[PDB]
RNA sequence: GGGGCGAGUAUUCGCGCAAGCGAGAAAGUUAAAAGAAUUGACGGAAGGGCACCACCAGGCGUGGAGCUUGCGGCUUAAUUUGACUCAACACGGGGAAACUCACUAGUUUAAGACAAGAGUAGGAUUGACAGAUUAAUAGCUCUUUCUUGAUUUCUUGGAUGGUGAUGCAUGGCCGUUUUUAGUUCGUGAAUAUGAUUUGUCUGGUUAAUUCCGAUAACGAACGAGAUCUUAACCUGCUAAUUAGCGGCGAGUACACGUACUUGCUAGCUUCUUAGAGGAACAUUGUGUGUCUAACACAAGGAAGUUUAAGGCAACAACAGGUCUGUGAUGUCCUUAGAUGAACUAGGCUGCACGCGUGCUACACUGAUAUAUAUAACGAGUAAAAUAUGCUUGCAUACUUUUCCUCCGCCGAAAGGCGUAGGUAAUCUUUAUCAAUAUAUAUCGUGAUGGGGAUAGAUUAUUGCAAUUAUUAAUCUUGAACGAGGAAUGCCUAGUAAGCAUGAUUCAUCAGAUUGUGCUGACUACGUCCCUGCCCUUUGUACACA
């Protein structure tokens, strides 16, 4: 019936922070000691589905398989 | 408003008025509203019966002429 | 004499004791005042008629008490909203725990067509474990950092949805006047202006402008009637299943055929079912009436108030109700912090009080307990649920189950467990699925063994969820009420009243509607006194009447 009362500003939406060419941080190759994986690879996903190197665990963004670091 | 246009002979009550009359309703969307259309036709003394046979009218008592 | 007010007013003169009389303006303001007819509406005017939503003679009540339910008012964060004489108030099929939902407090979502510009494969955008954070297992948001692949995202237009406003912008449908008995047309006549009359009527008669008849009218049409559905009669016709009866055997007991059980299956239609026909015309006798139209009584007959009950419903209207039934709709609002669509909790039910519809009673023509006998209309079968491999989840038969449920067992009871039949004249279940009734005993005029409100405790079932107590079961508690003031409702025969039951809603809940049957009265066979509606004459300065 009345117009609203807005005392608190809006809840903000979720943006996704952007990294340019993040894949070049996943593999690096020297002259000797050829290509070396820097993150690690999954277990039930087709090869090349890498997983996050978190503070204390590894997380697969596609199947959500969690392995605890220890 | 309403406008009526008639011609001839028409019946309203009873069981004959449901047999010998044909009725429809339609509407037309004009720019400024809706109009209703309503048509009613009495058939030329032509109606089969519930025990199907060509009937005539429940209101008539013609008396035949003697043979001479 | 020269539109209406101002006004026979102001000033002046003549006459009069006075009251007053006789001559008599202007400024300003106004679109009509005024005459006579016609149709309607109204009347505390005169006549005539109809009707248990009027009365008379009566029945039963309601209004008074407890409680169930709808409406005002108060209260609240919110107690969502339409309708207010008949013709709003158990109405919106409106019995809301969630949903419904329209209201209150919060939080998500895009399920934002299409066009143009931007942004971008060196990535437009999508999703999410763990910790925090949230009622929340909404990655809602944050930290952290993987996944995804052009589906989306940002800007301006433009659409779409809305139980948002307007029923006084409309369609359709419904209610009411009115279930009354009304409404119109051709030609002729009144005209010798007109609105408009007559036909359509003094009288008798009918449920009825239904008929007879009188007549400046003669004829026609709608409405009434006819028609349609159900009920009542038929030992006559046509039929025999998923209906009956009968016929033939074997028994169990009695009396010298009767009752019941059972296997089988000449013929028949009384009982059951359902198709076609018939039957009432006021027939006959007696009376009243113009001896017309009709009415009353008796006999016969299943039936003689058109035999009973319903459905249909003319011309003309209402600013009657509904946009909260609708992918019926015009206009106005709103459209990403939505008035769209959802998810969580709350409210619609809140209680000094006023009003309508009802349920239960105030006892002995009863209450309690046993026993006997006895109805009619009905209904019924994409999801979740029961069973191997795996760590509360997955893959599995849509092979069982979901509606009415006989029967057996368990339990004081409510109910639980196991198993039939049935998509139905076949089973539930109906040669019977109820309660008023009837019989016998106890109580004994004592707010009493009448009444059963209000409270305490425990137990089951529906459901994801029962707290403000869904419903049901047991024991305990035991209020007002002793026939209802002024007022006022319905009703004429298988009717009133009393008594129970099937369906609608329905996961669960009827003190409500809508049908059905059972027991079955008193009083009238009229009238215009009150109320309402209609017609004639009459008056009118009314016409939104
Ligand atoms: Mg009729
Ligand atoms: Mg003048
Ligand atoms: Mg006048
Ligand atoms: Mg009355
Ligand atoms: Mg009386
Ligand atoms: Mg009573
Ligand atoms: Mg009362
Ligand atoms: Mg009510
Ligand atoms: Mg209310
Ligand atoms: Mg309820
Ligand atoms: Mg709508
Ligand atoms: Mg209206
Ligand atoms: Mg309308
Ligand atoms: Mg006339
Ligand atoms: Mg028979
Ligand atoms: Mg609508
Ligand atoms: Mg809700
Ligand atoms: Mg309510
Ligand atoms: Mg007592
Ligand atoms: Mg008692
Ligand atoms: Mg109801
Ligand atoms: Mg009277």
């Amino acid at each position: 019936k009345k117009k609203k009362v807005y005392k608190k500003p809006k809840k903000e939406k979720h943006k996704k922070k952007k990294v340019k060419l993040a894949v070049l941080k996943f593999y690096k190759v020297g002259d000797d000691g050829k290509v070396f994986r820097l993150k690690r690879q999954c277990d039930n996903c087709a090869p090349g589905t890498l997983m996050a190197s978190h503070f204390d665990r590894d997380y697969c963004g596609r199947c959500h398989l969690t392995i605890m670091k220890k | 408003k309403s406008m009526k246009f008639r011609d001839g002979y028409l019946i309203s009550t009873g069981e004959p008025s449901k047999r010998f009359v044909n009725t429809a309703t339609r509407s037309a969307q004009l720019k400024q509203g809706v109009l209703g259309i309503k048509v009613k036709i009495m058939l030329p003394t032509a109606i089969d019966t519930r025990t199907g046979l060509t009937s005539i009218l429940p209101d008539n008592i013609s008396v035949l002429e003697p043979k001479t």
